[PDB]
RNA sequence: GCUAAACCUAGCCCCAAACCCCACCUUACUACCAGACAACCUUAGCCAAACCAUUUACCCAAAUAAAGUAUAGGCGAUAGAAAUUGAAAUGGCGCAAUAGAUAUAGUACCGCAAGGGAAAGAUGAAAAACAAGCAUAAUAUAGCAAGGACUA
RNA sequence: GCUACCUAAGAACAGCUAAAAGAGCACACCCGUCUAUGUAGCAAAAUAGUGGGAAGAUUUAUAGGUAGAGGCGACAAACCUA
RNA sequence: CCUCCGCAUAAGCCUGCGUCAGAUACUGACAAUUAACAGCCCAAUAUCUACAAUCAACCAACAAGUCAUUAUUACCCUCACUGUCAACCCAACACAGGCAUGCUCAUAAGGAAAGGUUAAAAAAAGUAAAAGGAACUCGGCAAAUCUUACCCC
């Protein structure tokens, strides 16, 4: 969980339980070649790479063998009207690999009117040899 | 030189960007050697429920008629919840009825809140 | 599995994706604690897929399809949150009084600003604490006269608004 | 031979214009209050 | 600027439409064309 | 010593649906008359007139007709625009912008007389016309190009017309010419016609 | 934008002139 | 949105509304006089007389509604032309626009009288809220699915499985998926 | 090109709206009313000057003297510096003495 | 005919009235360890005295008057009471983009820092419609460049 | 964060001659004798050549300290953000 | 043809010549740096620790120096977090300047002095020079050679 205080733990302490998770990621398609094995996700950049090998295991029961995070910098170099600084938010990435011999690969999503184009076929352009004489007229 | 550009991890040198982090919460600590111990107690564990057989959905039909929203109060929750009881054992020491008194002792108290979320 | 971050494959390139209505606060009020608890994992692997949705729109340079259903999503468990908030809430109401569920107190900063300071966990008490003794929560002397500057600042600010108004109000009645 | 009177260094930098170091002492504190009631952006370094 | 003169184009012309047969800036900048006009005159 | 000033960097930085579009038209003729039964279309159009009379409607035909030709004849667009359908404006003045044009009317040599007429909902009516007419349209700036003011021509033309089915009426919709026509007037100046530009890697073949 | 009529009245019977002047009526 | 945004025709969050109206723009304010949420009388839908302008006495219905700027959009009336998909080559296609009208241009219609009407907001013991002509009486009417896979049912929906209990969700949870803690949370100072 | 190129949008005055028709009633309050309220209590306007008349450094003083407690920081040292520079002004420059 | 020029409201000024989730003192915005250090203290000077050295008006708890009086003072520049008296209570002969707030902003930018600190916008009901400088048009013996003139 | 000096803990100094050197020649490195260029410059003090030192009182990275009726100074009234 | 360099670490900067699409190394979007390297440490109470380094052996020393533990009592959970890009930093600049360290000692790495033409003066630098050899000049400045002896401080 994310934006909340944590409760402390001391020593023979109770299991630190977290039951409606705050935590939302994305599976995102790798920008260079990876692994067959290798899954990538940006996280909230307050998730820890058990925190995520556990909300893999538990709210999508897949075997994870290992998670690696690196965090992006985001781009602060673009500058509004005003010459501002916009900044491009900061995230975290993981690359999770997949236990069991288990193989991921990034699935290929993505694979009036009429009137306009009526009269776009019906424009009738001017011809050569009218010489730009409106051809309206029927003399 | 750069005041306005929010401090991060990424800009001091080396004992700054290993000291400072990105808000993750700790896990556990460091022994001699910077041997990092992990504590499992303090591990978030996710307490997912069993989905199969839920009837609920991320969206809810249209179809459904439109009520008035009533947030719930200290009242209400009593009301339905301590009423009855304290109606029929009065007709017929209030720990009984469900009041607790001290938070202290229990895993889930309700202040300080000791639990997630 | 993670095809569950994925819509199903025969959604897949249709340009509009039919959607309910998110749930509402009151909808969900009559639904049980364990109820509220599987539908926030619920809705939580909705908004998984459909920000995974949104991230390959982007990166194909492609609309999203129907993307009111992330707001959708987004408000439902907005609505599952504060129910769960005002059951907390009424519950610690009841057994204890207190209306915050973090402790916290009100006090004077360096600067003389009052700030409601939360209280943070610690293993030690707070006279044996550096850091927090290190920490100060009361303004000298020499912060009256900036706090009766931001005072004055802030009265200014108000009594501009304030004329401004009027003189807009005075021109509206003018011109109709 | 002059012009490059700034060498860079983060821990100089906080060390030296920092918030910890303002709040310090009382003559810092009347330095951070002048920014806030300027409005500066940027109270300290 | 809550007297501001408003004719000092008029004002200006009044000497600049003297000065219109001159030769280079003396029939157009009026600092220069002041200055000749008085000596025409 | 003292030190150069350096002005403000920034003087030296400087650079250079709920609604809907409501048609009034349609994108040509719901069907082709072919020049060398619409009974049905004319119930159709009887149910939601409440008041119409084909054997009089070729005389409001031609007078619309004549009317929008002398708004054309003005570049009263105005009034244009209530005498002809929107898809039909384009037609009447995108090519005549820019250029003065003497349309004039004489004498008809046969009576108009309806040919055809099909149908949210939009009327049609197709009149057969065989008029005489004036054409002079000259240029930016006012030399002639096209037709003698004086002499006037025979002209064969079908004429469609659409209606709005509620404060809508009657206007030029569209021309029919049907591809045994004759041959229009022939224009005053020469004309050339380039050949197929060539690229230096390609011949002429 | 300077405050006052007379200036402005001044100028358009100026350039109304000069307007006479360049494009006299027929 | 920017301070003293310029609400136009296009929706403020539109393509030709960014185009129009970027962010650095500063133009004047245009003066809208204040007619309360209470007084608004026109409404999407609505039959409405035009009063003023070409189309003056022809009665259309309200397309659209710009609330921030005082104007109503009468469906096919007050229309301008313009050319849509004008390209470097072809000259468009001629289309009928049309122009937002003020509340105090355009006049609400009686239902069957078919006569302009002034409207009151008087309060009825049944319709709480309803608009009443004055000059002619008579109240004018406020005019105007299958589930999916991932759709909850509306019986489902509507369920009461709640049993208001003295439980936070997370012990209540833990008593139904069996979760055992005995571990004592020991006791932290808040400060 | 200081001048304007159309005429400004026409100023129209109300010479009969209630202000201007009202204008000086009861200016003759004590000479008509047996003088149980002087003119001067007819003026509305700042505290320390009504009915009451000097040149800048007077008016400052005055001030100063009468609402010089309840003024803002800012505003109060202006015109404690405003007073000053006053004073150096007509008691030490000037063309007669 | 180019560069341009033009605008009116964004706002501001003076008064009246009225009192005004999480993180963050460690390298701030950093979930989570043995404290302890805690604050108060005549303003000075410029300047006037034509130098300067004593001296030189300054939020004071009711306007006016007593009164610039009594007094003070290198008795000089200047400073200066009190007793006593006891009034009243709705906007603009303010600016209108070099003005009015610095403010579109304490931002951009400048400085290690404290700090310094800008500029600018103008269509429409709907966009879902005449400065300078030059060019047109380089130049003719000789001269503060014009005046008297002249058919020129 | 320059510079003067200092504190803590570091680092660099080829090769030859000599022998344990505030030694000689001479790289890197530090400096800046003279000439030329440059002078709104590559540069608000530089470039090329020439030259002084180059195992020492050397040079130097890092962090810290001394603050203006003061600091620091192998006194040049030098340096303390052009 | 040049190579002073170059590749990494440190410090600094913070996405600043990766892809796509548009303008005229710019703009918008998309992507990216994955820990083993590095940072981020240590349970207490006492108690321990004279004998440099220099191939550490002779030898020589002076300026006399960086390298250490025990005795009890506690103690098992164990791999988290953060830096990881670049043509880069300080000099207003895409500045011939400044910038610590390890390796490379001329390179396997990195680069281009000439936009095209002509070959006037004047100007800068460089090469060559008959005979002479400081006669120049304030002065052998500069250049070329490799050159003695002495005075003042
Ligand atoms: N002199 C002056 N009069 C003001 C000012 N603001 C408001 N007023 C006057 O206050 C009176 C009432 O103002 P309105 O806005 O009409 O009414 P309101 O909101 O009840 O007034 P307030 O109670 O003063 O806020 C009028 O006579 C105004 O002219 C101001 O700044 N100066
Ligand atoms: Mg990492
Ligand atoms: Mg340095
Ligand atoms: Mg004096
Ligand atoms: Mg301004
Ligand atoms: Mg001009
Ligand atoms: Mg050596
Ligand atoms: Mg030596
Ligand atoms: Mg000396
Ligand atoms: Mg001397
Ligand atoms: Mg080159
Ligand atoms: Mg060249
Ligand atoms: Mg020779
Ligand atoms: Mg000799
Ligand atoms: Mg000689
Ligand atoms: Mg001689
Ligand atoms: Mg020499």
């Amino acid at each position: 969980a994310r934006n909340v205080v944590y409760p402390l733990y001391r020593l023979g302490g109770p299991q630190l339980r977290v039951f409606r998770t705050n935590f939302f990621i994305q599976l995102v398609r790798p920008g260079v070649a990876q692994p067959e094995d290798t899954v990538q996700f940006r996280i909230p950049m307050e998730m820890t790479r058990v925190d995520l090998r556990n909300y893999l295991e538990g709210i999508y029961n897949v075997p994870v063998a290992a998670v690696r995070t690196r965090v992006q910098h985001g781009s602060n170099k673009r500058r509004d009207h005003r010459n501002v600084r916009i900044k491009k938010p900061d995230y975290k990435v993981a690359y999770v690999q997949l236990a069991h011999g288990q193989t991921f690969t990034f699935p290929d999503l993505f694979p009036l009117y009429s009137m306009l184009e009526e009269e776009r076929q019906q424009r009738q352009s001017s011809d050569p040899r009218r010489g730009g004489v409106p051809s309206w007229f029927g003399l | 030189a750069d005041r306005m550009s929010k401090w991060t991890s990424k800009r001091g040198p080396r004992s700054f960007r290993g000291r400072k982090g990105r808000g993750a919460k700790g896990i556990g600590f460091l022994t001699s050697g910077w041997r990092f111990v992990q504590i499992k107690e303090m591990v978030p564990e996710f307490v997912v429920p069993d989905l199969t057989g839920f009837k609920l959905k991320p969206y809810v039909s249209y179809l459904a008629p439109e009520s008035e929203e009533t947030p719930l109060t200290a009242a209400q929750l009593f009301s339905e919840a301590v009423a009855p009881a304290i109606e029929k054992d009065f007709k017929d020491n209030l720990e009984k009825y469900g009041f607790e008194p001290t938070q202290e002792g229990k895993l889930f108290q309700l202040y300080p809140r000791n639990f997630l979320r | 599995g993670l095809e569950e971050f994925f819509d199903d494959p025969k959604n897949w390139g249709q340009e509009k994706v039919k959607s309910g209505a998110a749930w509402t606060c009151q909808q969900l009020r009559n639904k049980s604690n364990e109820d509220l608890h599987k539908l926030w994992y619920v809705l939580l692997k909705e908004r998984n897929m459909l920000l995974t949705l949104e991230q390959e729109a982007k990166r194909q340079r492609l609309p999203m399809p129907s993307p009111e259903r992330l707001d959708k999503v987004v408000d439902s468990m907005d609505a599952l949150d504060k129910v769960v908030q005002e059951r907390e809430d009424a519950l610690r109401l009841l057994q204890t009084g207190q209306e915050r569920a973090r402790p916290g107190a009100w006090r004077r900063d360096i600067f003389g600003r009052i700030i409601w300071h939360k209280f943070k966990q610690w293993v030690i008490p707070w006279h044996l604490n550096k850091r927090y003794n290190r920490k100060r929560f009361f303004a000298l002397p020499y912060v009256d006269h900036f706090l009766r500057l931001e005072r004055e600042k802030r009265a200014r600010i108000k009594a501009r608004k304030e004329n401004l108004e009027r003189k807009k109000a005075k021109i509206l009645l003018k011109k109709f | 031979a002059r012009g490059n009177e700034y060498q860079p260094s983060n821990i100089k930098r906080k060390n030296k214009h920092g918030w910890v170091r303002r709040l310090s002492t009382p003559a810092g504190v009347q330095v951070i209050l002048r920014r806030m009631l300027k409005g500066r952006k940027s109270l300290s370094h | 600027l809550r007297n501001r003169v408003t004719d000092r184009y008029f004002r200006i012309q009044e000497v600049l439409k003297h000065a219109r047969h001159f030769r280079g800036r003396k029939n157009r900048c009026y600092r220069l064309a002041v200055r000749t006009v008085i000596r025409a005159f | 010593f003292t030190p150069p000033i350096y002005q403000p960097k920034f003087k030296t930085e400087k650079e250079f649906s709920d609604r809907s579009i409501h048609l009034a038209c349609t994108a040509g003729i719901f069907d082709a008359y072919v020049p060398p039964a619409s009974q049905v279309s004319i119930r159709r159009i009887k149910d939601y007139d409440a008041n119409f009379k084909i054997k009089d409607f070729p005389e409001k035909a031609k007078d619309i007709f004549i009317e929008a030709h002398l708004c054309l004849n003005n570049s009263d667009h105005d009034r244009l625009h209530t005498l002809v359908t929107e898809h039909c404006f384009p037609d009447m003045t995108w090519d005549i912008k820019y250029k003065t044009v003497r349309w004039s009317f004489v004498e008809s040599l046969e009576p108009s007389h309806v040919v055809q007429v099909r149908c949210n909902v939009y009327g049609q009516i197709t009149v057969r016309m065989h008029t005489r007419q004036t054409l002079a349209i000259y240029d930016r700036f006012g030399r002639l190009m096209y037709g003698q003011e004086d002499v006037p021509k025979d002209v064969l033309e079908y004429v469609v017309f659409e209606k709005q089915l509620p404060y809508g009426s009657w206007r030029m919709h569209t021309k029919i010419v049907p591809p045994w026509a004759p041959p229009k007037q022939p224009i005053l100046k020469t004309v050339m016609i380039p050949g197929p530009q060539l690229k230096p890697e390609e011949e002429y073949e | 934008v300077k405050k006052g009529f007379r200036a402005a009245f001044r100028f358009q019977k100026e350039l109304e002139r000069q307007r006479l002047l360049r494009c006299p009526p027929p | 949105l920017p301070p003293h945004y310029r609400y136009g025709m296009s929706p403020p969050g539109s393509v030709a509304d960014k185009r129009k109206n970027p962010p650095w723009i500063r133009r004047r304010p245009v003066v809208v006089e204040p007619i309360s949420d209470e007084d608004w009388y026109l409404f999407c839908g609505d039959t409405v007389e035009i009063l003023e302008g070409k189309d003056a006495g022809k009665q259309g219905k309200v397309v659209q509604v710009i609330r921030q700027r005082n104007w109503v959009v009468v469906g096919g009336l007050n229309t301008h032309y313009r050319y849509i998909g004008k390209t470097m080559d072809y000259r468009g296609t001629m289309i009928p626009s049309e122009a937002p009208l003020l509340h105090r241009q355009v006049k609400l219609v009686d239902p069957m009288d078919r006569k302009p009407t002034e409207i009151e907001w008087r309060f009825t013991e049944a319709g709480e809220r309803v608009r009443v002509s004055t000059r002619s009486g008579r109240i004018i009417p406020k005019p105007e699915w299958i589930d999916g896979p991932k759709d909850t049912s509306v019986e489902d929906a509507l369920e009461r499985t709640y049993v208001p209990c003295l439980k936070t969700l997370q012990e209540e949870v833990m008593e139904a998926m069996g979760i055992k803690e005995t571990r004592k949370y020991k006791k932290v100072y808040w400060y | 090109i200081g001048i304007r190129l159309t005429l400004p949008p026409p100023k129209v005055v109300d010479r009969w709206n209630e202000k201007r028709a009202m204008f000086g009633v009861y200016d003759n309050i004590g000479i008509l009313g047996n003088f149980e309220k002087h003119p001067k209590e007819l003026i509305r306007g700042p505290i320390w000057l009504r009915g009451w008349k000097g040149n800048e450094l007077q008016r400052c003083i005055r001030k100063r003297k009468m609402v010089g407690s309840r003024m803002f920081a800012d505003d109060l040292h202006n015109l404690n510096k405003r007073i000053r520079y006053l004073y150096k002004h007509f008691n030490r420059h000037g063309k007669f003495r």
